[PDB]
Order: structure tokens, then C-alpha cells, then sequence
């Protein structure tokens, strides 16, 4: 039998990820607020809130954590319908990598502020934790493709190349990236196998991929789900879809060096990532459009349902920053660029804008069905977090760019005497206010994200036993 | 439309749009030319381009300003403090090379703090002449009597006492009259005697007005006791510009 | 096809996804460039390599680049633009992401180790207008060295040419000044 799907890991991943966002978002918050205010810091003793120590916990819990249990959600429970079948691992292996990935970050809630870190960016615990990881990665590629192995249909969707290469990737990336000999027990008691520009090389290989596939790839499976789940019937283009995901899947590995341009890095491999980061942008594209113009003739939906609202905007921000991307990646952009807020503003932009909006509308979607429901407790304020969400991403953004180029002007800038026009320090108050901008618009986001908390948790409270019949 | 449906979704057989065929192609036509133009060329660069752009890059800027800096070296320091041509231009810049190399010790006032100097004021440690200060500048910058048996737990006290009369007047004898006698027979010789202190060996005069340094006789306590030991870091490897910050601190005080 | 084939997927997406890491991370490993130290140079002494360690725990990175770029600014600011020789030693690589502060990579003797330790104890007394955190505690905790040991160990298989002798010889803020020390230096005196 077992003809019903199983909704068991899904639901826990769903709340999870709700919870996650939450806390992870919140520590976006604060640290931002620390870079406005630094007595948010505390000023004798390390202590619970220190900049250089929280903000790798806001990174690994925002995108690891929140955007890993929306990917574990989101690909669970689309791989289990779009090929028609109950997960292959079940509730055991599937149930495994749920706690197996609590466990994980919760490690990083404790190990970070610890003091325990590889310094190596997305890549920061400590070795025990990377094998841990390693081992649940292991388990959720089985479930997934195991998944996809026992499929009814003959063909599979595009939505779960996406997730699957997603799966893969990054755990070739991860195990790669890791290697390393542990001195001691933990934090980064372990030294990385490379060193100097070897090490930058395999850290951006890693460090790009990680959002090339962990943040686009498997939200591209999640937004070929989900945005054409809905009552509109056909408008999309299949040829694109196999076009844009190769293009990408292949593309996106060269991008590593436009991390490292004009630094130690070998000149020849930083013109390789910029070339193919340029290439990079039209498959990118192609993921935008083949998702938007699924929306045609539909697109009055979009003042009527706010689920909607938040896949499209979310595919306005995955282009927009898409498109950044590759002119950053232009080394004369970089020279400006790097070092700056621009940066910062650039991965929000497709953090808040794209990742977040659309594992958002991902988890309106498919919560109430996992529950048991017909929807959401209350649509308006699905509305109203959309508001929230959306003034708050764009806010975040302008005062980054304003930042940014503030920044890299002022470092650059020279005197008619050939002397340097500004101080670092003249350059760091010029930024305040972008500091303080961002921390409301950050925040914004976050009480949209307290409000999606409170729908749900109302939704949630309806039905014991929300096996929502055969399926 | 296609004929498989995925749970709902089912998938029209579209063409890709011509624009963005045309966007994917470009880009591909334009990293080929660029892998060609860069390292695998690009005229304008002999040999092959790289970073080497920096060299270019200087070498216009010396170019550029090099006259305006070889003027100046030429040109004595007190004279590249006066002139405001030069001098009046080394200031500014002078006061801009200050700002970005020098501020975050002496402050952006050139003021000072505790534990830096005061650049501004009147008051020089190693000597306010330009050769000095030029020299304070171009190769960088106390005895712990607390041990030195005799000095020990109380003699410092008195020293610091004796120490806070020759700037002014507090009110302590013991701390008077036992200092007197230290600072005669070691302080004096470094400091002077009515701490007039001596220019060479950067021993500040004790005879001196309010300034930043830690005057109360807890401060001066812990000088005596411990000694100094403050560097001014030498810019003739990270600083041309030496001399123009020369001028400008010259042209501070005055 | 291959829609339906699903080893033949994984498979292709394994290969396809692996040509990138293939070209540009392994002809590194054999380009002597970006291998060879400062002819100068030697590994991070015992007391410097722990306060490493430090910068690396505390999140230092986070705020301070360890890379100059090659502009004439940027040379203007921080000092000669850095080599990929100075880096040769670094498990884990320091180069920076972000400056919310300046870059750190040649801060060969800028400042006194004073200085140093005024401003982690509190930058905003030296500096009043930065944003960087109080670090005070660096002063209370003192070093046990139980493990600098093996940690140089370690790194002497990594590569790192420690001796023996080097391994046998080895408060935080100590170490925090020690390494900020000598960063950079390796180029200017070689
Ligand atoms: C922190 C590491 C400093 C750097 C950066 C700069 N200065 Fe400095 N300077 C510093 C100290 C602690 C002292 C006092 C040293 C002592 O005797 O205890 C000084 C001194 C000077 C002086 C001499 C002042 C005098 O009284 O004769 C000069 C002229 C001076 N400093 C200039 C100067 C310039 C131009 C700087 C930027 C290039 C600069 N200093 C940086 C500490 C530090
Ligand atoms: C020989 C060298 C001496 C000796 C014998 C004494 N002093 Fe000191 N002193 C000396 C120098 C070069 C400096 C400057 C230190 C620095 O800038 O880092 C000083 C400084 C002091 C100060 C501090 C002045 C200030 O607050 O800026 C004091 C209070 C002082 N010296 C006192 C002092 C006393 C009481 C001595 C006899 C016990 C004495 N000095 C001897 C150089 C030298
Ligand atoms: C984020 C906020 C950080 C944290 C995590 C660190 N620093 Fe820094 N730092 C920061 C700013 C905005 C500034 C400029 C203002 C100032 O000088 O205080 C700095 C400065 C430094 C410097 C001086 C650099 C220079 O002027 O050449 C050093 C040496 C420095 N910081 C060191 C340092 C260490 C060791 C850190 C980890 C404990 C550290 N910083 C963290 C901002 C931030
Ligand atoms: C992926 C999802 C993601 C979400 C959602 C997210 N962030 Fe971040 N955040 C990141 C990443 C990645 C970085 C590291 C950027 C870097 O290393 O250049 C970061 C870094 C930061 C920083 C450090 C900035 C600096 O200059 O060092 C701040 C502040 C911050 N985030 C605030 C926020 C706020 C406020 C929110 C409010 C919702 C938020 N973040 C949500 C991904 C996210
Ligand atoms: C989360 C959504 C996200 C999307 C979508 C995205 N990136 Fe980024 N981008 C990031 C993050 C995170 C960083 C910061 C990495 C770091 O910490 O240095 C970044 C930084 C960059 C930088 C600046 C690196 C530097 O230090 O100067 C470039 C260039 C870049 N990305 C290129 C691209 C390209 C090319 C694409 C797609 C074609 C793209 N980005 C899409 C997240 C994203
Ligand atoms: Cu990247």
C-alpha cells in the first residue's frame, strides 16, 4: 500500500524552516544594528553578542538552516508529486535527515559564537560537523534520488533536475572544500588542506556554487513547482527549460574566480570566471523568464492572490540580481565593487528578493496541504507580509548601493595633488546611515517574517490528523 | 502543450526567445574575444596584459604629480611650510597625507590623546625645529624606577609628588621633600634639573601646563614606576611624502 | 532523451558539473606561482601562529581584508599590493570578502604593539567613530600553548616548513598584537 503520500518530513521541515527564518533573519537584524550601534556589542567580555562570531551564525542559520529546511520541504514534498510516488526513504531516512539536520544547526548555534570556525565562508564549522553534514547530505540524496528511481511517470521534471543536480553539486562542493586536518576536537580545530590563493580558488569554487546551486539551482526546482501550481492552465517553455538548466548546471562551476579579481589570484583563472560569469547571465535569465511568462494572460491573478504575488516578485529580484551578478563580475565593476556594502547589497538582493520571497510563497503553498487544509488561515496577511517583505528588500538594497559606491568612490578617490581624498574612516561615516537604513529594512523583512509566523501557527492549530485524505 | 502532466503541471513546447538567444550568443562571442584580447592580444600593452595595468598606473600618476612633488623636495622643509603655493598646498595635502597615514594616532585635529602627542601645540618632545621634526617623521621615535632598588614602593610617590610641584601645586610634604632629593639625584639628568627637560632624548619638560598626558599623581606614579616606552613609528618604508607632512606639522604651530 | 534514463542524468550532471573545478582549481595545485613563499619568508611563529587563530575565532575576517589590490590607491592606502608568495603558508587563506574596516595585510610595523592593544581593548577610545567591537577579553585569558605543538605539527604536514627544533620551542592579546604584526612584512624586508 503506502499510496499516501508522506507528508510527515515536509510538515516538520515546513515549520522548521518558519522557525529558522525567524531566528536567522532575527540575528540579521541585530548584527546589523550592532554595525549601526556597537554597543549592541558587548564591550568587556566576549560574551553572547560579538560581530566577528555572530555573523557567520546569521550566515550559516540564514542560508543553511532557513533555506536548507526550505529546500528539504520544498523538495520532498514536490519530488513526491511531480513524479507521483511516496518518498523512497520515508519516514526513516527521510525523518533521519530531518533530525540530522536540526542537529546540524544547532551545532552551529553553539559552536559559532563558541568561537569554533574554519574562517572559510558558508564553510565555517568545525570538521565533526562537516562529517555530520556529509552523512545527512548522503541520506537526503538517497531519499531524493531514490525518490526520483521509483517514479510512475517515464519522464522526470525539469523542477527535480534542478533540485537533483542542486543535491549532487553541493555535495561534491562541500566535500571538496572541507578537507582539512583536525588538530583538535572542534571550532576550527582543523586546518584546511590548501593554503594562500590554492585555498581562495577552492573557497569561491565552493563559496559561488554554494548559492549557484544550494540558492539557485534548488530554488529554481522549488520555483518550477510551484509557480505553475496554480488554477491558469499552460504558458511555459520546455526547449528553454533543458537549454537553461545545462547552460547554467555547466556555466555556473567557472564562476568561481570573480570573487578573487585583482587579487593574488592568477590573472588567467580571474578572466576564466569572468568570462563564463558573463555567459552565465543569459541561462540565468532564462530561469526568469521561463518562470514569468508561464504567467501570462494570468497575471490578474496577481492582485488577487498574494502567493503568486510573492513567486513573481521573487522571480523580479532572482534577474535582477542575475543580472548584478555578471557585471560584477566584470573585472573593471569588481575593481569598484569588492570590499564595498555593494557586495552585501548584491547578496541580499537575492537573498531577501529571490531565496526568501520564494521559499516563502513555496511554504504559503504547500502548508495548509501538508496540514491537512484547503489554505492559508488568513490571505490578507499573506498580503501584508508581501508588503512587509518587499519595502523591506528594497529598502536594504538602495542603502547598499548608496554604501557601496560611497565606499568604493571614497577609497579610490583622488586629489588634483595626487594625494587620497578621503580617510577609511571618512568612508566608514559616510555609511552610517546606510548602516541604519538597512537595519530597518532588515527588520521590515522580519516582521513580515513574525507575520507569516503567526498565520501559520494559526493554520496549524486547526486539525489533528491532517492526513488530507489519500493524498 | 506537451503530453505528460506532472501532478498539475504541464509544459508548452515554446521557442526560446529570439532576444535572449541573441543575449546567450553575444555573450559567448564576447568571451571569446575577451580570452583573446586578455591572457591565453590586446594592443596598447607590451608583451601581454596583466595586472601589470598597475605599473601603468603609477607611472602616469608620477607622471602627473611628479613635478609637483620634486618641486618641493628641492625646496627646505621650513620653506614647504610657508609658501602657500607649496607650502600652502602642502598643508591641505600635507594635511590630507596626514589625514589618511597620521590621524588615527596624533587624531584627525593632530591634537593628540592620551598616549599620543599633541602636533598642534607649541610643546615638542624631541625638538620642533623641522630638521626634528622631519627626522621624528622619516625614522620613527623612561627607566622603570619601581624596581631599582632605592626607588622602590614609596620613593616613587614622593618622585611623583615632587614631579606634580614642578608643573604646579598640590599639597603633600612627605611626597615633597623625598622627591626633591630622587629627582635631583636620577630624573634631573634625563628631564633636567626644573624639568626643562631635553629635546635629544625625547624626555619631555616636567615644567609644563595642562596638556593631555596623564598628569595626576596616579598617572605619574605609574610613568615613574613602570617608565614609558612610546614609539612613533618610522614612514620612510610605508611613506616625498615625508617631507610634505614634515612641512605641514611645521605649519601647524604657527 | 535521457529525461527518463535517471542514472544517465546523474551521471551527466556529475560530469557537466565537474569541468569547471577541473580547469580552474587543479592546474593550481602544479602552478608555481601562486606555490612559491617570499623568498624571505618563514612560517608564522608559535605565539604568532596562535594569535592567528585568534583573529580567526573571534571573526576578525569578517570586518578586515588581508588583500591589497592592485590599484594605485589602494597601493596609495595600504602599502604594495600583496603576492600570492605571502599567502603560501595560510590554512585557512585570510584573504578578506569584506572591509568593513581596513585592510590588514601589511600592517608590518604601522602601528605600536601599544596602540594595538589600546584599540582591541577599545577602538572607539582610540578611534571614536568606529564601529568595531570591544574585545577585552583578549587581555584576561591567558595561553596554555598545550597545543600550538601539534597545531605547527599539523601544519608541517600540510606543508609548512617548521622544524623540529621550531615545534619543541613553541595572554591572547598577546598573540592577537604578535600576528597582527607581521602581517605584510615578509615582502618589505626580503
Ligand atoms: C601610532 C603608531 C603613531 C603613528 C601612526 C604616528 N605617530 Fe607620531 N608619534 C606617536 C607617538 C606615541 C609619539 C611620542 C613618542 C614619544 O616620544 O613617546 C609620536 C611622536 C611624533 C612626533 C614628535 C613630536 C615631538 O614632540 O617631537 C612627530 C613629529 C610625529 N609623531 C609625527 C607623525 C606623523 C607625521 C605621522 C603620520 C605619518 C605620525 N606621527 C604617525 C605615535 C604615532
Ligand atoms: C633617561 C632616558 C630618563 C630618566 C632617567 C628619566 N626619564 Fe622620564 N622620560 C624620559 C623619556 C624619553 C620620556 C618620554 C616617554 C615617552 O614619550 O614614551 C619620559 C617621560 C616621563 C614622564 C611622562 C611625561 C608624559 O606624561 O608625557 C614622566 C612623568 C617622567 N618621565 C618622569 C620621570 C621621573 C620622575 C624620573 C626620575 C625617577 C624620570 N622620568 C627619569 C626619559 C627619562
Ligand atoms: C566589524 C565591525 C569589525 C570587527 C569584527 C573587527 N574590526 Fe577591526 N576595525 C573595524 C573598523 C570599522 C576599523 C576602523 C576604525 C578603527 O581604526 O578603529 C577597524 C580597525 C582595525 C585596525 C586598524 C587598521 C588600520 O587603521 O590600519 C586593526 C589593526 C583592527 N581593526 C584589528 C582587528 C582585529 C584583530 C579584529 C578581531 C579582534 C578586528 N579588527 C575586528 C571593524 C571591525
Ligand atoms: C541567504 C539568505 C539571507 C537572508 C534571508 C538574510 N541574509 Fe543577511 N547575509 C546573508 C549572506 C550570504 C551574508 C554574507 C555576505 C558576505 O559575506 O558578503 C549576510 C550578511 C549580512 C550582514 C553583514 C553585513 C556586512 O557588511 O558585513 C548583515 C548586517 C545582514 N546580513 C543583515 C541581514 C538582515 C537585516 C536580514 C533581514 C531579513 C538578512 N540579513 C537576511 C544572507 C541572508
Ligand atoms: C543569494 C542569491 C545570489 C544570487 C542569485 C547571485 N549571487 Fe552573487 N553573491 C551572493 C553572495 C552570498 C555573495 C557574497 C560572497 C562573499 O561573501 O564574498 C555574492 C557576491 C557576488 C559578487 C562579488 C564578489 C566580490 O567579493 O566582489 C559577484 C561578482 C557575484 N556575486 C556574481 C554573481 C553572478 C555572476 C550571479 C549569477 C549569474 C550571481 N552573483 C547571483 C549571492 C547571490
Ligand atoms: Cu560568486
Amino acid at each position: 500500500s503506502k499510496d499516501e503520500y508522506f507528508d510527515g518530513v515536509i510538515r516538520a521541515g515546513v515549520i522548521a524552516t518558519t522557525f529558522w527564518g525567524i531566528v536567522g533573519f532575527l540575528v540579521a537584524v541585530i548584527i546589523a544594528f550592532q554595525l549601526a550601534f556597537p554597543a549592541l556589542n558587548l564591550e568587556f567580555g566576549n560574551g553572547m553578542l560579538n560581530f566577528g562570531r555572530l555573523r557567520p551564525l546569521h550566515t550559516s542559520a540564514v542560508i543553511f538552516a532557513f533555506g536548507g529546511n526550505a529546500l528539504i520541504a520544498s523538495a520532498f514534498y514536490v519530488v513526491q508529486r511531480t513524479s507521483a510516488a511516496r518518498l523512497f526513504g520515508g519516514t526513516a531516512l527521510g525523518w533521519f535527515v530531518f533530525w540530522g539536520w536540526q542537529l546540524i544547526i544547532v551545532t552551529a548555534a553553539t559552536s559559532y559564537l563558541l568561537g569554533g570556525s574554519q574562517g572559510k565562508e558558508y564553510a565555517e564549522l568545525n570538521w565533526h560537523l562537516d562529517i555530520l553534514v556529509a552523512i545527512v547530505w548522503v541520506a537526503y540524496l538517497i531519499a531524493f534520488l531514490g525518490t526520483i528511481f521509483k517514479r510512475k511517470e517515464p519522464h522526470i521534471y525539469v523542477a527535480n533536475w534542478f533540485y537533483l543536480s542542486f543535491i549532487v553539486t553541493i555535495a561534491m562542493l562541500h566535500i571538496v572544500n572541507n578537507l582539512a586536518v583536525p588538530v583538535s576536537i572542534f571550532g576550527t580545530k582543523s586546518v584546511q588542506l590548501m593554503a594562500g590563493v590554492q585555498d581562495a580558488m577552492t573557497q569561491w569554487w565552493y563559496g559561488h556554487n554554494a548559492v549557484g546551486f544550494f540558492l539557485t539551482a534548488g530554488f529554481l526546482g522549488m520555483m518550477y513547482y510551484f509557480v505553475p501550481k496554480q488554477a491558469e492552465r499552460p504558458v511555459y517553455s520546455y526547449k528553454l527549460s533543458i537549454v537553461h538548466f545545462w547552460a547554467l548546471i555547466f556555466l555556473y562551476i567557472w564562476a568561481g574566480p570573480h570573487h578573487l579579481h585583482y587579487t593574488a589570484l592568477p590573472d588567467w583563472a580571474s578572466t576564466l570566471g569572468m568570462v563564463m560569469s558573463v555567459i552565465l547571465w543569459m541561462p540565468s535569465w532564462g530561469g526568469m523568464i521561463n518562470g514569468l511568462m508561464t504567467l501570462s494572460g494570468a497575471w490578474d491573478k496577481l492582485r488577487t492572490d498574494p502567493v503568486i504575488r510573492m513567486m513573481v516578485v521573487s522571480i523580479g529580484f532572482y534577474g535582477m540580481s542575475t543580472f548584478e551578478g555578471p557585471m560584477m563580475s566584470i573585472k573593471a565593476v569588481n575593481s569598484l565593487s569588492h570590499y564595498t556594502d555593494w557586495t552585501i547589497g548584491h547578496v541580499h538582493s537575492g537573498a531577501l528578493g529571490w531565496n526568501g520571497m520564494i521559499t516563502f510563497g513555496m511554504l504559503y503553498f504547500l502548508t495548509p496541504r501538508l496540514w491537512g487544509r484547503s489554505g492559508l488561515y488568513s490571505l490578507k496577511l499573506v498580503s501584508w507580509h508581501f508588503w512587509l517583505a518587499t519595502i523591506g528588500i528594497v529598502l536594504y538594497a538602495s542603502s547598499m548601493w548608496v554604501s557601496g559606491i560611497m565606499e568604493g568612490l571614497m577609497w579610490r578617490e583622488v586629489d588634483a595633488q595626487g594625494f587620497l581624498v578621503n580617510g577609511f574612516a571618512d568612508t566608514v561615516g559616510a555609511k552610517f546611515p546606510m548602516n541604519v537604513v538597512r537595519g530597518v529594512g532588515g527588520v521590515l523583512y522580519l516582521t513580515g517574517g513574525l507575520i507569516m509566523a503567526y498565520n501559520l501557527w494559526a493554520t496549524v492549530a486547526k486539525q489533528p490528523k491532517t492526513a488530507n485524505l489519500a493524498v | 502543450t506537451t503530453g505528460h502532466s506532472w501532478d498539475g503541471i504541464e509544459e508548452l513546447n515554446t521557442p526560446l526567445p529570439r532576444w535572449w538567444l541573441w543575449t546567450f550568443y553575444a555573450t559567448i562571442v564576447w568571451g571569446v574575444a575577451y580570452s583573446i584580447a586578455m591572457p591565453a592580444a590586446t594592443p596598447g600593452i607590451l608583451g601581454s596584459s596583466t595586472r601589470a595595468d598597475v605599473e601603468k598606473d603609477i607611472a602616469k600618476f608620477a607622471e602627473m604629480n611628479k613635478a609637483v612633488e620634486d618641486k618641493l623636495v628641492a625646496t627646505d622643509l621650513t620653506a614647504i611650510a610657508a609658501d602657500p603655493e607649496l607650502v600652502t598646498y602642502t598643508r591641505n595635502a600635507g594635511a590630507a597625507v596626514f589625514r589618511t597615514w597620521c590621524a588615527q594616532c596624533h587624531g584627525a585635529g593632530a591634537g593628540g590623546n592620551t598616549g599620543f602627542p599633541s602636533l598642534l601645540d607649541g610643546d615638542w618632545l624631541h625638538g620642533g625645529s623641522i630638521e626634528t621634526i622631519y627626522t621624528n617623521i622619516k625614522h620613527g621615535i623612561m627607566p622603570a624606577h619601581l624596581t631599582d632598588e632605592l626607588l622602590e614602593p614609596a620613593q616613587i610617590d614622593d618622585v611623583v609628588q615632587y614631579v606634580l610641584k614642578i608643573s604646579g601645586q598640590p599639597a603633600d610634604e612627605a611626597r615633597a621633600t623625598a622627591g626633591q632629593q630622587v629627582f635631583a639625584d636620577n630624573c634631573v639628568s634625563c628631564h633636567g634639573e626644573d624639568a626643562k627637560g631635553m629635546v635629544e632624548m625625547g624626555a619631555p619638560n616636567l615644567t609644563d601646563g595642562i596638556w593631555l598626558y596623564g598628569g595626576d599623581a596616579n598617572t605619574i606614579t605609574t610613568t615613574i614606576q613602570l617608565g614609558r616606552g612610546g614609539v612613533m613609528p618610522s614612514w620612510s618604508w610605508a611613506a616625498a611624502q615625508i617631507r610634505a607632512v614634515a612641512s605641514y606639522v611645521h605649519s601647524l604651530g604657527g | 532523451v535521457l529525461e527518463k534514463n535517471a542514472t544517465l542524468l546523474l551521471i551527466f550532471a556529475f560530469l557537466v558539473v565537474t569541468i569547471g573545478g577541473i580547469v580552474e582549481i587543479a592546474p593550481l595545485f602544479y602552478l608555481e606561482n601562486t606555490i612559491e613563499k617570499v623568498e624571505g619568508m618563514r612560517p608564522y611563529t608559535p605565539l604568532e601562529l596562535t594569535g592567528r587563530d585568534i583573529y580567526i575565532r573571534e571573526g576578525c575576517y569578517v570586518c578586515h581584508s588581508q588583500m591589497i589590490r592592485p590599484m594605485r590607491d589602494e597601493v596609495e592606502r595600504y602599502g604594495h599590493y600583496s603576492l600570492a608568495a605571502e599567502s603560501m603558508y595560510d590554512h585557512p587563506f585570510q584573504w578578506g570578502s569584506k572591509r568593513t574596516g581596513p585592510d590588514l595585510a601589511r600592517v608590518g610595523g604601522r602601528y605600536s604593539d601599544a596602540w594595538h592593544v589600546e584599540h582591541l581593548s577599545n577602538p572607539q577610545s582610540v578611534v571614536p567613530e568606529s564601529v568595531m567591537p570591544s574585545y577585552s577579553y583578549l587581555a584576561n585569558v591567558p595561553l596554555d600553548s598545550t597545543w600550538i605543538e601539534d597545531r605547527v605539527s599539523t601544519d608541517a604536514l600540510v606543508g609548512v616548513p617548521y622544524s623540529a627544533e621550531m615545534i619543541a620551542a613553541a595572554t591572547e592579546m598577546d598573540a592577537l598584537v604578535a600576528y597582527l604584526q607581521v602581517l605584510g612584512t615578509m615582502v618589505d624586508f626580503s
